C-alpha cells in the first residue's frame, strides 16, 4: 500500500476518516502492544495499519471493541487491587 | 525629471465628463515646487511646494 | 454645506479613491496628522451608510494649547512683584503667630529639644 | 539549506541561524491554504505550533522523536500568547474561559 | 582605559524596530538569538544523562550508590561532605572516601559515560 | 548539574572558568588557506604569529 | 462536579473592557520608577519597567542578590529582595501596572471612527469632546435648572452659571468629568426612554439615528461592561521579555520602543503625582495632565495624532496597537534547486544525501540508539556528525515510507505542496517527477523547491493518503487530469504513431510483442506503413470481468510496441491508432474512469517511459532548414505593398475618407499577414513525396518544428507564424498599430528599425506579465477571505431546486455548443424523456452516464442538477448538492473544505488572464464578483403592468415610466439621456428589459430571481475564460456565489428587528423554528440580498477571523465594546489559536467537541 491507499478509503468512505482509524493503529504497532496482522515485509508501522485496512480487518468499529474488551481485561482481571483500595476510607 | 518649466497633460477622465484641465509646473534645482492647474469651472489655482 | 457637498457629490467614488484631492478643499491650518485617519476610515468598508456617519460626526495640540492659557499675560513691574512678595510675607507672619498662638507648639518644641541634648 | 532544529529570536520563539546552521524554512499564506484544502489537520497543526514557534511543544516532541513515539503533544504557540499580553497591555481585556 | 569603558555607555542605545536590510520588512530585533533557552538537543541528552546515571548507580552496591550520590549531591538536592556522611555511617572520613574512590574505580569500562563526556 | 559534576569527577575535571568560541570553518564548504591576516588593537600585546 | 482552577482545554475566547481592578488582578506589583537597568552593574534596577521582584528572575533559578542559588528555593522568595525564584520565562509572562493619579482617556474608545465614548454618550469627538477634556471648555452633569446635562461652557459663563445657581448642579471639566459623565449615565433608563421618544409619529426622517443609537445602547449594557472602564485609572504593563534591552555585540543595547514610551508615561505620571502634592497652579498641573495624556495615548497607539518621536531615531516609535496590526518559519525543513530525475515513479522524488542526513537528524539519532551502534544520544550526533558509513543505511532505513512534501514558491492551487518518497541521490540538488513538474508550474531554469518532513505520525498519513502525488491524479478544478504528459515525452509518443508510406514498411503481419524483436532487429522501419497484426482486445460489459478480443487490424511498428504499455481494459488499438497530441491525455483520462487509480498511475509512469525512450531514439532536432519560408512572400508582401499603395494614392487625390484609411490599410497588411500565414502552413504542413511502390504521393512533413507543434511541447501557430511566416501588425506605445508590420521574420535578419519597434510588445508583454501576476494572487486572496469557513457538512440533506443545467449557446448567431457541463453532478429528481422513466431521483451523472445522455439524442438538452447555489443546508454544503470532481473519482468526502479548493482554482488560471461593451480579462472577473453597477445600467420592470408616461420631465425630470396593472403603481425615473425600448400602453411582464444595455445583478436578484443571478455570475465569469482558453468547472464559482448571497434583509415583523439585514443563516434556522414554535407571525419574510466578495467578507462571526484581513484597530476595538467571544469553529481564526482545522483530518475532533460544548 506504499502507493494507495486508493484500495483502504473502499473499505472505509471518507479518506480523512481513514487517516484517523490507521494512524489510531500506527499508533498501537510503534509505541507499546505492537502486533500486526498482515506480516511486516520490512514496512513501517505507518503503511502496516493500511496494509491491514486493505486486507479487510481492523476497522473504527473493530479497534472499538477491542478496546472494550482490552478494559475489561485490564479492569475485571485486577479488581482485587481496586476492591482493596475501596476498603481504604471507608 | 529636467529642471525648468513644463506644461503637464493630464488629459482624460479627471472628474468624470471628460474635459482636459491643463496644468503647468516648475521644478527648480534646489527649491519648492511652484504649480498652476486648472479646475472644471475653469479657475486657476497654485500649489506652493 | 461647503464640506458636506463637496465631498458627497465629487466622491461617487472617485473610482481609485483619489485622497489628494478634498483634503485641499477642507479649511483652518493644513498640514496635520491628526485630520488624516478621518477620512481613510469613512470613505470606504461601511459605504452608503458610513457616508452619513461621517457628516453628523462633522456637524489638537499640546504646545500651542499651553501657550494659549499661558496667554493670559498678568505681568507684573517692580511694583506688582513687591507688592505679590508683600502679601506673601504678610500671609506667612500670621501662620507662625497662629501657630505661636498655640502653646502646645511650643511645649512640644520644648519637649523635643531636651529630647536633642539628651541625644 | 536543512535543518531539523537550532536557535531562536528572543522576542518570538521562530527558528532563525546563520550562526552555526541555517534558520529553517518559511510557511506562510500560500501555503496554509493548500494544507486546509488538502484536509491535512495535524500536517498544519503541528506545522503551526510544535514544528514552529510552541517552546514546550518543540522540546517535548523531539524527545518524542528519539524515542521514537511520534504523537504530538501541542500548546498555544507563543506567536498568539504574545498577542493575548499585547492586547492586555491596552485597557482592553481578552480571557480564555473553559465552556 | 576610563575614556574607553566611558563611550561604552554613550548613546540611549539602539532600538530593535530599526530596519536593516530594508527587506519585508527588516527589524533588528528580529535576528536576535536566544540564548537563554538550551537546544532540544542539549535537553535530550541531559534527560538521557540522567538515565544514564540513574541506571550506573544500579550496578553499585547499597553503601556505595549512596556514597557516590550523597557526595556529589545528586537526587537529594542538598550535597553532603565527607563528614555529614561519615556520620551517618558511622566510619568517618577516610573510609567513606576510601569507597568514593572505589566507585570511581568501578567507572573504567562502561562506555555510555565515556562518550556522554565529549 | 549534579550528574554532569559526577561524570567529570569520574573522568578528570578540568572545569575551566573559560569557554569557546574559535572561529570555525562551517560544516559542509572545503579549501586551502591562502592568506591570514591580524589587526590588533592599538594597545594590545600583539601575537607571536602576528 | 468540576470547576477545575487550571489551564486546562477551553472552548473560546471572550472580550471586554478591563476595570481597573481587572487590571490589579494581573498586577505582580507596580513599576514606579522609568530606571531600566544600572549604569555600572547592569542589573535590573528596584521598581522599574525591568524589575525582578515585580516580573521575574533574570538567571533561571538564582535570585536577584544572591541569598539563594540552586533548586532548594523555588517556591520560597528571597529575605532581602522579594524574588519568587522560579523560572526566567516568568519574566515572559508576569504583567504588572502603573496607577495614575488623574484618569486618563483610552485613545481608542476615544477616536476610533466612531466615537465610543461619544456616541454612547451622544456627543462629538474631535469637536465637543477635544474642548472640553484638554481643559478648555467646561462640561455639565446635571442640572435641575438653566443648564440642560451635557451642554458645554466657557470660563466666564462657567462663573456667571455659577453666580446665579451654583452649589447644586457641579460640572467639572477634563478625563475625570467624563469619567462622572460615563459613569452617571444610566444605560438601562436611557433604554427606555429612547425606546418612547424615538417611535412616537416619526416617519423615515428619524428612524435612522433611532434605530442606529438604541441597537447599540442595548448591546453595550448587555455586554456586561461598566461604562466606567472606559477610560482607565490603572494602566497595565506589558511583560519584560516581550520588550527586553538585551546586548547586542560588544555593548552597544538594543531595546524595543514600548521602553521609551512607558519610561515617558511614568516621568510624566510622577510629575502629576509630585505636583499634587506641592503648590498646584491650575496652568501648570493642567498641562501636565495632557502630557500624561499625550503620554497614554503615544503608548497604546501612536496613529493618528503626530506621532511621538524621540529615540534618536527621525522614525516613529512602534506602540502596542501597531506592533498588531496589519512569516511562520518552521524547523525540519530545507530547500534547493530541483532538477528533472526521468527514471523516478510518479510518487518518488530525488532527495541529496546530505540534505536528508541533516533533515532527519532526530529520526537517526532514535533509530541509532535503538539498534545499538551509539551507546547513548549524543553518541549517535557524534556518530552522524562523523558521517560515518553505517549511519546511511540506517538513513535508508528512516526514509523507508516516510513522505515527504514537496513545495514550490508560487503556489497558486493545492497541487502546490504534494508528498513524495524519499529516495536517497548522490547530490546536492533536488530532483522531482517529470509528470507533477506541470502542476508546480515548474520549470528547470533555475527554481528552486523546499521540502517538508511530516514529523506526527498521521502527519505521515496525512501525507501519504491526501497530500501523495499519486492521490492527484486529477485536477481539482476541472476534472481533466493534471499529471497528464508534457512536451518530451508526447513528441515521444507522437513519432511512435505517425503513419509514413513504405520507406522499410510492408505489410509483414505478427503478434504483438514479437513485433518488439522486429523493431530493434532492424530490417523494418517504425513509422510504416500501415501494417497489420493480431490484436488481443479486452472489454467488459454489464456484468463487468474481461472479455476478450482478437483480431487482425492495421497499425504501424509504433502502434503495436505502444500497445504493450496499455493497460488491461481500454478501448484498445483504436487509442493508439490516432497519434499524440490532446488525445495523449484523453486516453489517460478515459483509463482512470474505466480502471481506477493504481492501473493509471503505473500507466502514466510507463507512457512516460516510452516517450522519453522512443524520443531519443527519434532524435528530432532543429537545424536552420526546418524552418521553411513560403516562395510567395515577396510575392504576397509586394502585392499588399502593392494595395495599401493604391490607397495612399487615392488618399492624395483626396476620394476616399482619409480620416480612415488607417483602418482600411490595416486591414490590408492584416491580410497581408493571414496569406503568409497560411501559406506557410500550408506548405510546411504537407510536402514532401515519398516513393511508395510506384512513387508519387504525399503525407505531412517530417519538418521536426512541423512534429512539435502537431504534438503539443511548446509550438503553437503564432509563434511558427513568425519563425518563417513574418511578424504581423506590432503595437505602438501609444496604443496604435504601426501601418507598417514587420515583413521580415526570425529565420531572416531583422532590420535595427523593426527591432526597436518589437522592442515594446516584449517590454509591454513581461511588465503586464508582471502586473497580471500580482494582480492574480490580489484577487485569490479576496476569494478565500470570504469563502474559506464553509466545509460540506450534515451529509446529505433533502431538496430537488436546483439551476436547469444546459449547454452554453452563443450559437445563436455564432454556433458554439459546450454540453459536458453536467458529469459528476447529482440529479435534481427524475429529468424525463422523451417517452418515460430514465433517470432517478438523486443519480449523479457518471462518466459512462453523461455518455449515455448522447442516446437520448439530441432532444435531451435541460437538465434540473442540485447546486450550492441552491441546497437547503444551514452553516454547510451538502454532499449529493456538490458533485464529486477531485483528484479524485467519487463525490467529495463528508467534511472537505470546499472553500479553499474553489478559491484556488478559480484564482489559479488568473496568471494566464488580460487585462482589457467588452471589457475582458482578469478585471472583468472582478467586477462580477465585486457585483458592481456598471457605468450605464439598464432598468427593469418591477411589476408587470401597463407601460405609461408619467408626467413628461415634471420634477425635477426627466422622463418618467410607470408600469401599473391590476393594483398599485410604481413610478420609475429615466434621465432623458439613453432612450427606451417600450412605448407607452404596451404591457410588461415581471423583469422586462426597458433599457436593453448592462444588467446590474443587484437588479437581477432582486427581481428577476436568484437561480438568474447566479446563472449570469456563471455564464458572463465564464465567458472570460472561453477567450482566454481556460477550462475551469462551473461548480466553484457557484461556491463562491453561495455565499456571495450569504445574508439578507428581512422586510415584515418578527423576531428578528426588521431594518437589520441578516443572513439566511439565523433566518431559515429561526423562521423553520416559529412556524411550529408560538406563532409564525412573530416572524417575517426575508428577501435574498447581493453582496460583493469583499462586502461579504467583511461580515463573519469571529472577531479574531476579522482581526486578520480587516483594520484591526477598529474591529477588536468593536468588538471589545459588546462583550463578544469566539467559540469558534472558523478555519482562519482556528489555525492562529494554532489547534486542529475544523474540517478534513479534523472535523471529527470538532464536531465532538461541538456536540460536547453542549452541557454548559
Ligand atoms: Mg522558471
Ligand atoms: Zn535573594
Ligand atoms: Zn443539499
Amino acid at each position: 500500500a506504499r502507493v494507495t491507499v486508493q484500495d483502504a478509503v473502499e473499505k472505509i468512505g471518507n479518506r480523512f476518516d481513514l487517516v484517523l482509524v490507521a494512524a489510531r493503529r500506527a499508533r498501537q504497532m510503534q509505541v507499546g502492544g505492537k502486533d500486526p496482522l498482515v506480516p511486516e515485509e520490512n514496512d513501517k508501522t505507518t503503511v502496516i495499519a493500511l496494509r491491514e485496512i486493505e486486507e479487510g480487518l481492523i476497522n473504527n468499529q473493530i479497534l472499538d471493541v477491542r478496546e472494550r474488551q482490552e478494559q475489561q481485561e485490564q479492569e475485571a482481571a485486577e479488581l482485587q487491587a481496586v476492591t482493596a483500595i475501596a476498603e481504604g476510607r471507608r | 525629471r529636467s529642471p525648468g518649466v513644463f506644461f503637464d497633460s493630464d488629459k482624460g477622465k479627471t472628474h468624470s465628463s471628460g474635459k482636459v484641465l491643463y496644468n503647468a509646473r516648475i521644478i527648480p534645482y534646489r527649491g519648492s515646487w511652484l504649480d498652476f492647474e486648472f479646475d472644471p469651472k475653469d479657475n486657476l489655482f497654485v500649489r506652493i511646494d | 454645506q461647503s464640506q458636506l457637498k463637496l465631498l458627497v457629490t465629487r466622491g461617487k467614488e472617485q473610482g481609485y479613491l483619489t485622497y489628494a484631492e478634498v483634503n485641499d478643499h477642507l479649511p483652518e491650518d493644513i498640514v496635520d496628522s491628526d485630520q488624516i485617519e478621518d477620512i481613510i476610515q469613512m470613505i470606504n468598508d461601511m459605504g452608503i451608510q458610513v457616508m452619513e456617519e461621517a457628516p453628523d460626526a462633522d456637524d489638537t495640540d499640546p504646545v500651542r494649547m499651553y501657550m494659549r492659557e499661558m496667554g493670559t499675560v498678568e505681568l507684573l513691574t517692580r511694583e506688582g512683584e513687591i507688592d505679590i512678595a508683600k502679601r506673601i510675607e504678610d500671609g506667612i507672619n500670621q501662620v507662625q503667630c497662629s501657630v505661636a498662638e498655640y502653646p502646645e507648639a511650643i511645649t512640644y518644641l520644648l519637649e523635643q529639644y531636651d529630647r536633642v541634648e539628651a541625644e | 539549506h536543512a535543518r531539523s532544529t537550532g536557535s531562536y529570536s528572543l522576542v518570538t520563539q521562530q527558528p532563525l541561524g546563520g550562526k552555526a546552521q541555517f534558520g529553517g524554512q518559511r510557511f506562510g499564506e500560500m501555503e496554509v491554504w493548500a494544507l486546509e484544502a488538502y484536509g491535512a489537520a495535524y500536517t498544519l497543526q503541528e506545522m503551526l505550533t510544535v514544528k514552529s514557534d510552541d517552546v514546550n511543544g518543540r522540546t517535548k516532541m523531539y524527545k518524542n522523536i528519539v524515542d521514537g513515539n511520534h504523537q504530538m503533544e501541542p500548546g498555544m504557540p507563543e506567536s498568539f500568547n504574545v498577542l493575548l499580553k499585547e492586547i492586555r497591555s491596552l485597557g482592553i481585556n481578552i480571557e480564555l474561559e473553559d465552556e | 582605559d576610563k575614556i574607553r569603558k566611558v563611550l561604552k555607555i554613550a548613546k540611549e542605545p539602539i532600538s530593535m524596530e530599526t530596519p536593516i536590510g530594508d527587506d519585508e520588512d527588516s527589524h533588528l530585533g528580529d535576528f536576535i538569538e536566544d540564548t537563554t533557552l538550551e537546544l532540544p538537543l542539549d535537553s535530550a541528552t541531559t534527560e538521557s544523562l540522567r538515565a544514564a546515571t540513574h541506571d550506573v548507580l544500579a550496578g553499585l552496591t547499597a553503601r556505595e550508590a549512596k556514597v557516590l550520590r550523597m557526595r556529589f549531591g545528586i537526587d537529594m538536592n542538598t550535597d553532603y561532605t565527607l563528614e555529614e556522611v561519615g556520620k551517618q555511617f558511622d566510619v568517618t572520613r577516610e573510609r567513606i572516601r576510601q569507597i568514593e574512590a572505589k566507585a570511581l574505580r568501578k567507572l573504567r569500562h562502561p562506555s555510555r559515560s565515556e562518550v556522554l563526556r565529549s | 548539574t549534579p550528574e554532569e559534576k559526577l561524570l567529570r569527577a569520574i573522568f578528570g575535571e578540568k572545569a575551566s572558568d573559560v569557554k569557546d568560541s574559535s572561529l570555525r570553518v562551517p560544516n559542509g564548504v572545503s579549501g586551502t588557506v591562502i592568506d591570514v591576516q591580524v589587526f590588533t588593537r592599538d594597545g594590545v600585546e600583539k601575537d607571536k604569529r602576528a | 462536579l468540576k470547576a477545575q482552577t487550571k489551564t486546562e482545554e477551553f472552548d473560546a475566547i471572550k472580550i471586554a473592557l478591563a476595570s481597573p481592578d481587572m487590571i490589579r488582578s494581573w498586577s505582580f506589583g507596580e513599576v514606579k520608577k522609568p530606571e531600566t537597568i544600572n549604569y555600572r552593574t547592569f542589573k535590573p534596577e528596584r521598581d522599574g519597567l525591568f524589575c525582578a521582584r515585580i516580573f521575574g528572575p533574570v538567571k533561571d533559578y538564582e535570585c536577584l542578590c544572591g541569598k539563594y542559588k540552586r533548586l532548594k528555593h523555588r517556591g520560597v522568595i528571597c529575605e532581602k529582595c522579594g524574588v519568587e525564584v522560579t523560572q526566567t520565562k516568568v519574566r515572559r509572562e508576569r504583567m504588572g501596572h502603573i496607577e495614575l493619579a488623574s484618569p486618563t482617556a483610552h485613545i481608542w474608545f476615544l477616536k476610533s471612527l466612531p466615537s465610543r465614548i461619544g456616541l454612547l454618550l451622544d456627543m462629538p469627538l474631535r469637536d465637543i469632546e477635544r474642548v472640553l477634556y484638554f481643559e478648555s471648555y467646561v462640561v455639565i452633569e446635571g442640572g435641575m435648572t438653566n443648564l440642560e446635562r451635557q451642554q458645554i461652557l466657557t470660563e466666564e459663563q462657567y462663573l456667571d452659571a455659577l453666580e446665579e445657581f451654583g452649589d447644586e448642579f457641579d460640572a467639572k471639566m477634563g478625563a475625570e468629568a467624563i469619567q462622572a459623565l460615563l459613569k452617571s449615565m444610566d444605560l438601562e433608563q436611557e433604554c427606555e426612554q429612547l425606546r418612547e421618544e424615538l417611535n412616537e409619529t416619526n416617519s423615515e426622517t428619524k428612524r435612522k439615528k433611532l434605530t442606529k443609537r438604541i441597537k447599540l445602547l442595548e448591546a453595550f449594557v448587555q455586554s456586561g461592561n461598566k461604562p466606567e472602564w472606559m477610560i482607565l485609572t490603572v494602566l497595565p504593563v506589558l511583560p519584560p521579555d516581550l520588550r527586553p534591552l538585551v546586548p547586542l555585540d560588544g555593548g552597544r543595547f538594543a531595546t524595543s520602543d514600548l521602553n521609551d514610551l512607558y519610561r515617558r508615561v511614568i516621568n510624566r505620571n510622577n510629575r502629576l503625582k509630585r505636583l499634587l502634592d506641592l503648590a498646584a497652579p491650575d496652568i501648570i498641573v493642567r498641562n501636565e495632565k495632557r502630557m500624561l495624556q499625550e503620554a497614554v495615548d503615544a503608548l497604546l497607539d501612536n496613529g493618528r495624532r503626530g506621532r511621538a518621536i524621540t529615540g534618536s531615531n527621525k522614525r516613529p516609535l512602534k506602540s502596542l496597537a501597531d506592533m498588531i496590526k496589519g512569516g511562520k518559519r518552521v524547523d525540519y525543513s530545507g530547500r534547493s534547486v530541483i532538477t528533472v530525475g526521468p527514471y523516478l515513479r510518479l510518487h518518488q522524488c530525488g532527495l541529496p544525501k546530505k540534505m536528508a542526513l541533516e533533515l532527519f537528524k532526530p529520526f537517526i539519532y532514535g533509530k541509532l540508539e535503538l539498534r545499538g551502534l551509539a551507546t547513548t544520544i549524543k553518541a549517535a550526533k557524534k556518530m552522524v556528525e562523523r558521517e560515518e558509513a553505517v549511519v546511511w543505511d540506517i538513513l535508508d532505513e528512516v526514509i523507508r515510507e516516510h513522505p515527504v512534501l514537496l513545495n514550490r514558491a508560487p503556489t497558486l492551487h493545492r497541487l502546490g505542496i504534494q508528498a513524495f518518497e524519499p529516495v536517497l541521490i548522490e547530490g546536492k540538488a533536488i530532483q522531482l517527477h517529470p509528470l507533477v513538474c506541470a502542476a508546480y508550474n515548474a520549470d528547470f531554469d533555475g527554481d528552486q523547491m523546499a521540502v517538508h518532513v511530516p514529523l506526527t505520525l498521521e502527519a505521515q498519513l496525512e501525507a501519504r493518503a491526501l497530500m501523495m502525488s499519486t492521490n492527484n491524479i486529477l485536477s481539482p478544478a476541472n476534472g481533466e487530469p493534471i499529471i497528464v504528459p508534457s512536451q518530451d515525452v508526447v513528441l515521444g509518443l507522437y513519432y511512435m504513431t505517425r503513419d509514413c508510406v513504405n520507406a522499410k514498411g510492408e505489410g509483414m503481419v505478427l503478434t504483438g510483442p514479437k513485433e518488439a524483436e522486429r523493431l530493434y532487429r532492424s530490417g523494418l522501419a517504425s513509422l510504416h506503413a500501415r501494417v497489420k497484426v493480431r490484436i488481443t482486445e479486452y472489454e467488459k460489459d454489464a456484468n463487468g470481468e474481461l472479455v476478450a478480443k482478437t483480431s487482425l487490424k492495421d497499425t504501424t511498428v509504433g502502434r503495436a510496441i505502444l500497445w504493450m504499455i496499455v493497460p488491461k481494459g481500454l478501448p484498445y488499438s483504436i487509442v493508439n491508432q490516432a497519434l499524440g497530441k490532446k488525445a495523449i491525455s484523453k486516453m489517460l483520462n478515459t483509463c482512470y474512469r474505466i480502471l481506477g487509480l493504481k492501473p493509471t498511475v503505473i500507466f502514466a509512469d510507463q507512457i512516460m517511459y516510452t516517450g522519453f525512450a522512443y524520443a531519443a531514439r527519434s532524435g528530432a532536432s532543429v537545424g536552420i532548414d526546418d524552418m521553411v519560408i513560403p516562395e510567395k512572400k515577396h510575392e504576397i508582401i509586394s502585392e499588399a505593398e502593392a494595395e495599401v499603395a493604391e490607397i495612399q494614392e487615392q488618399f492624395q487625390s483626396g476620394l476616399v475618407t482619409a480620416g480612415e484609411r488607417y483602418n482600411k490599410v490595416i486591414d490590408i497588411w492584416a491580410a497581408a499577414n493571414d496569406r503568409v500565414s497560411k501559406a506557410m502552413m500550408d506548405n510546411l504542413q504537407t510536402e514532401t513525396v515519398i516513393n511508395r511502390d510506384g512513387q508519387e504521393e504525399k503525407q505531412v512533413s517530417f519538418n521536426s518544428i512541423y512534429m512539435m507543434a502537431d504534438s503539443g511541447a511548446r509550438g503553437s501557430a503564432a509563434q511558427i507564424r513568425q519563425l518563417a511566416g513574418m511578424r504581423g501588425l506590432m503595437a505602438k506605445p501609444d496604443g496604435s498599430i504601426i501601418e507598417t508590420p514587420i515583413t521580415a521574420n526570425f529565420r531572416e535578419g531583422l532590420n535595427v528599425l523593426q527591432y526597436f519597434i518589437s522592442t515594446h510588445g516584449a517590454r509591454k508583454g513581461l511588465a503586464d506579465t508582471a502586473l497580471k501576476t500580482a494582480n492574480s494572487g490580489y484577487l485569490t486572496r479576496r476569494l478565500v477571505d470570504v469563502a474559506q469557513d464553509l466545509v460540506v457538512t450534515e451529509d446529505d440533506c433533502g431538496t430537488h431546486e436546483g439551476i436547469m443545467m444546459t449547454p452554453v449557446i452563443e450559437g445563436g448567431d455564432v454556433k458554439e455548443p459546450l454540453r459536458d457541463r453536467v458529469l459528476g453532478r447529482v440529479t435534481a429528481e427524475d429529468v424525463l424523456k422523451p417517452g418515460t422513466a430514465d433517470i432517478l431521483v438523486p443519480r449523479n451523472t457518471l462518466l459512462h452516464e453523461q455518455w449515455c445522455d448522447l442516446l437520448e439524442e439530441n432532444s435531451v438538452d435541460a437538465v434540473k442538477v442540485r447546486s450550492v447555489v441552491s441546497c437547503d443546508t444551514d452553516f454547510g454544503v451538502c454532499a449529493h448538492c456538490y458533485g464529486r470532481d477531485l483528484a479524485r473519482g467519487h463525490i467529495i468526502n463528508k467534511g472537505e473544505a470546499i472553500g479553499v479548493i474553489a478559491a484556488q482554482s478559480i484564482g489559479e488560471p488568473g496568471t494566464q488572464l488580460t487585462m482589457r461593451d467588452i471589457t475582458g480579462g482578469l478585471p472583468r472577473v472582478a467586477d462580477l464578483f465585486e457585483a458592481r453597477r456598471p457605468k450605464e445600467p439598464a432598468i427593469l420592470a418591477e411589476i408587470s403592468g401597463i407601460v405609461s408616461f408619467g408626467k413628461e420631465t415634471k420634477g425635477k425630470r426627466r422622463l418618467v415610466i410607470t408600469p401599473v396593472d391590476g393594483s398599485d403603481p410604481y413610478e420609475e425615473m429615466i434621465p432623458k439621456w439613453r432612450q427606451l425600448n417600450v412605448f407607452e400602453g404596451e404591457r410588461v411582464e415581471r423583469g422586462d428589459v426597458i433599457s436593453d444595455g448592462p444588467e446590474a445583478p443587484h437588479d437581477i436578484l432582486r427581481l428577476r430571481g436568484v437561480h438568474a443571478v447566479t446563472r449570469y455570475i456563471v455564464n458572463e465569469v465564464q465567458d472570460v475564460y472561453r477567450l482566454q482558453g481556460v477550462k475551469i468547472n462551473d461548480k466553484h464559482i457557484e461556491v463562491i456565489v453561495r455565499q456571495m448571497l450569504r445574508k439578507a434583509t428581512i422586510v415584515n415583523a418578527g423576531s428578528s428587528d426588521f431594518l437589520e439585514g441578516e443572513q439566511v443563516e439565523y433566518s431559515r434556522v429561526k423562521i423553520a423554528n416559529r412556524e411550529l414554535e408560538a406563532n409564525g407571525k412573530v416572524g417575517a419574510t426575508y428577501s435574498r440580498d447581493l453582496l460583493g466578495i469583499t462586502k461579504a467578507s467583511l461580515a463573519t462571526e469571529s472577531f479574531i477571523s476579522a482581526a486578520s484581513f480587516q483594520e484591526t484597530t477598529r474591529v477588536l476595538t468593536e468588538a471589545a465594546v459588546a462583550g463578544k467571544r469566539d467559540e469558534l469553529r472558523g478555519l482562519k481564526e482556528n489555525v492562529i489559536v494554532g489547534r486542529l482545522i475544523p474540517a478534513g483530518t479534523g472535523y471529527a475532533y470538532h464536531q465532538d467537541r461541538m456536540r460536547r460544548r453542549a452541557a454548559g
